[PDB]
RNA sequence: GGCCCAUUCGGGUCUUGUAAUUGGAAUGAGUACAAUGUAAAUACCUUAACGAGGAACAAUUGGAGGGCAAGUCUGGUGCCAGCAGCCGCGGUAAUUCCAGCUCCAAUAGCGUAUAUUAAGCUCGUAGUUGAACUUUUACUUUGAAGAGUGUUCAAAGCAGCAUGGAAUAAUUUAAUAGGGACGGUCGGGGGCAUCAGUAUUCAAUUGUCAGAGGUGAAAUUCUUGGAUUUAUUGAAGACUAACUACUGCGAAAGCAUUUGCCAAGGACGUUUUCAUUAAUCAAGAACGAAACUAUGCCGACUAGGGAUCGGGUGGUGUUUUUUUAAUGACCCACUCGGCACCUUACGAGAGGAGUAUGGUCGCAAGGCUGAAACUUAAAGGAA
């Protein structure tokens, strides 16, 4: 059984951290990709990151700082409503200030504390820490 | 040899960990809403 | 002298002990002249008088230990050990006894019992999952136990609809996804014919004559009507030695001579084609005497090394050879895909061995046989 590709490229992330490997090459691509590696990069869990276009799907190529303790997809995506997302937190991560839950919502795909900063809310995507 | 490899610390409890990703059960999603 | 710690020896510390005598004060349970209470009455609250040293105005439940006889019992290797002791020589108004034996815990509550919690392989149907890209609904936001108290304390009592929403899920690329096509190939893949080989058995002739096969010895078997053996030849079935490899092919079981036919298959090469046609799959479908010393952590998983098989690209100079056609072998580098070997970075992957048995069930001893109701023959056994 295939896996999605943003399951796969959470996972080649997640490998090559752990690996000690400096780049990791993801194929193929995606907007939600994007997304998630610009909210990892925004909270600095990875570096700089580069979009090679194939005419394909197309390739990124990530570097990595070593920041990154584990990244994971959640599935299904169930709805959570905005007071409830705290409690989703204490569940899904480590301790209560660390890591970052990413929702998609209906201002797009941002993490937890931005997503009550705007007073919206969505369904889950998966969670970085 | 004998000495079983040393698993690290468990970090989550909400569902099940997959290749495809953390799965979570409809009866967990009831209980957290 | 008391107490605390310490397996061990001992160590630590100081106002303690009485199983001694004694004083005056306070008060409730009660018992009540009453009054209040109430339909009447009880209860409650209040209150004259009586109501405390064994304060006999006599709370319990449970556990841990001692010790005693002209006592009783049991096992011994004198004088012991074990169980245990309301029972002793006399005595019941007789006795005055261990401190009336000591200690610990809960306390108007406290024990006990039970339960209880801490074959194989491929295909393949449901189900599950699965490349990228440019109106409406689901979904989501917004609006319609605690405060006080003086019951004397306390337990108590007491004043679907509207609306904003950009993502997510419904309402062209040609994936190092899949399929087909084309080229030279590769293979002990499959089916039908076909060819060859030495061997085994039988048979035909044929030289010689007494043994020949088999076991550790035999037995059995063949044999002067000639075995075995020697030469030539024919036939039958089976099989494919050496080459034979931690090699090749097939989904697995399996497949080893040549030649032809039949379709089929893998990988490689492609600047050829469809365009998501896919993955995993209970059900279902196809095929399909033996074991007897073994063994490897597992995975979604990193970088590798030697060797090897099939294909492709480039280099290079030796084998090769020349206008008949074909046109390779070896060396080196790179690459794809295979069978294995040796290393490596990462990962929540969620009873054995014995012992004892006053029990229950089985099995068992002996005295010479004959031979006993018979002191009994022969022949044996023993000596
Ligand atoms: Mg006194
Ligand atoms: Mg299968
Ligand atoms: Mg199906
Ligand atoms: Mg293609
Ligand atoms: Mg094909
Ligand atoms: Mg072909
Ligand atoms: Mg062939
Ligand atoms: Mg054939
Ligand atoms: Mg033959
Ligand atoms: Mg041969
Ligand atoms: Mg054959
Ligand atoms: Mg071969
Ligand atoms: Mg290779
Ligand atoms: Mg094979």
């Amino acid at each position: 059984t295939r896996s999605s590709v943003l399951a796969d490229a959470l996972n080649a992330i997640n490998n090559a951290e752990k690996t000690g490997k400096r780049q990791v090459l993801i194929r193929p691509s995606s907007k939600v990709i994007i997304k998630f590696l610009q909210v990892m990069q925004k909270h600095g869990y990875i570096g700089e990151f580069e979009y090679i276009d194939d005419h394909r799907s197309g390739k990124i190529v990530v570097q990595l700082n070593g920041r990154l303790n584990k990244c994971g997809v959640i599935s299904p995506r169930f709805n959570v409503k905005i007071g409830d997302i705290e409690k989703w937190t204490a569940n899904l991560l480590p301790a209560r200030q660390f890591g970052y839950v990413i929702l998609t919502t209906s201002a797009g795909i941002m993490d937890h504390e931005e997503a009550r900063r705007k007073h919206v809310s969505g369904k889950i995507l998966g969670f970085v820490y | 040899k004998a000495t079983k490899r040393e698993r690290g610390l468990k970090i989550s409890s909400v569902g099940r960990s997959t290749r495809n990703g953390l799965i979570v059960s409809k009866r967990d999603i009831a209980r957290i809403s």
